[PDB]
């Protein structure tokens, strides 16, 4: 006979909270992940100078001068930052993250320029030689949905 | 509906805040109590334009 | 007789403004501390460098190199926000407010990472030596329900 | 009166914050639909329990 | 009957996005500048050496003792950095940057202090004696909304 | 970037159309940045299943404005045109915030 504003309403709010609810969720993904750029970059001082110092790429962390236990550079939804041959990962926590990124990671390389080296950013990678790594293809590398413009570099970008 | 109308908390209503379909039919009873008041006066008004002996239709 | 289209729906929205009431007044408050949290960070430079330099703590705002004054780092939902000891905390003014959060507040402290420091958000805390705060029990703090996921953190947290 | 004490807002009303001779005094109104619906009814209730010869009231 | 809180808040953050857009869109660009002139400078050392050790502006890059080719001085949202007498001029890319500053470019140049240089920053200008420079207007100039406070000398900035 | 996202995987969105569906939705496809909403068969009035509309940008040089209408198509990165073929949702269905035209600008 009635009462029909207050049935509606309760249940537009309900299915707008369902429409909200995957854009919060990369939205906020996408937040937890440019946060693991963060903790990746700033380390990347240590690296450079190392290389410029020495001509060779920081084996591990203790090398580059940096917590020497990786999971002494972990964050909320970092689980960690590892330095191996001048490629520093960052490990996405397992608690306290999106879903769909959790245990999952990227890279920042750098590339010798000769007197100076550039920085990359992007899904996890090896290193081979002094002036090469590669695709550390696996299965664990952060979606590229998830990743910001400025972190979408491939093994070649040169 | 005049008395059921004044106002809220009477006997047998609800609260206004529930939900619509459930305090509607809640008062089913009343909804149905005037439908039977209606069917009452209709029949009323359209009929109304052991001794077996006893019983039988006479002249 | 008839009219019940008006009565009903008129008491629809009346009940429905009625269940609309708490989720706005949490969303609300929710949002009022959201604030306090912005205007005590910002203050996390000025703590930072002075620790950073000195290796101790702010022991208040002119310390810090902040508006000398309490009640000159104040808001519109913030009454205040002042540095005790490195500790920041944020109080939240009694008008313009929820109801159950006013006159209520939280504290952001850091601990030494050496060489670098980590910060933490939650609810007020007090500091008793450069690596050690505790929880400033009196009541007035701010109620979990209102704080964001990224301010949870206890005294301990480490 | 019933339907028009269903909260504030309605058709023809005030908002209550009035001060209360005005408020009243707009309703006057409603107050005189509802005097006019009782006397009616009253009416209803008291009533309700040239050829000179042709006028006269016959059996 | 009932479901306008979805309809309108979906629209509301649709709209939100459209006022947020030119926001990001100058904040976006002002960044992508902010760059042009990092990838400028540091070679102001060069520029300068030059010029205090022979009492000449270097002519182009090379001379200046930088990257003989100008697009080896690159960057993500730069196409190259020039060095033509002393002035060093950065130009902005054609992909990955705004809308309306790419191709677009800004130059760095100093003057003899006597003993040493004082280095500017600004919109293109083209050396015309050694302690004279004139605006390169020719309509590439990256729009003075997009420049730094700090970089906004004119040709006859002393 | 300054390219419209191809797809949904492009624009980082469950990379299945259906998967962006709901009551009445049947689905929300991304096609070079216009995202297009499709109307459910089930669930819904009678002449409007099976029906869409389309939202799609402008760039306003630093940032983009959003349309909101009758199902649209891509042409250039400027440029967009109805998808004329007459599964639009009919303009008594649609709000008076979402009544635009292929050349809105």
């Amino acid at each position: 006979f009635t009462l029909i504003e207050l049935m509606i309403v309760i249940a537009i709010v309900g299915i707008l909270a369902a429409v909200a609810l995957p854009a919060y969720q990369d939205y906020t993904a996408r937040a937890q992940v440019s946060e693991a750029i963060l903790l990746a970059e700033g380390q990347k001082s240590a690296v450079t100078e190392y290389y410029l110092n020495h001509g060779k790429w920081p084996e591990n962390n203790t090398s580059a001068g940096v917590a020497s236990s990786p999971t002494d550079i972990k964050g909320k939804y970092v689980k960690e930052v590892e330095v191996k041959n001048g490629v520093v990962t960052a490990t996405m926590l397992s608690s306290g993250v999106n879903n769909e990124i959790k245990g999952k990671k990227l890279s920042l390389w750098a590339r010798r320029e000769n007197g100076s080296v550039k920085w990359f950013c992007g899904q996890p990678v090896t290193r081979t030689d002094d002036d090469t790594v590669a695709d550390a293809k696996d299965g664990k590398e952060i979606d590229t949905k998830h990743l910001p413009s400025t972190c979408r570099d491939n093994f070649d970008a040169k | 509906k005049m008395f059921a109308d004044f106002g809220s908390e009477l006997p047998g209503p609800t609260q206004m805040i529930v939900n619509f379909s459930h305090m509607a039919q809640e008062y089913f009873f009343h909804v149905a109590g005037s439908i039977v008041a209606v069917v009452m006066s209709f029949t009323w008004s359209y009929r109304q334009p052991l001794f077996m002996p006893v019983f039988g239709p006479v002249l």
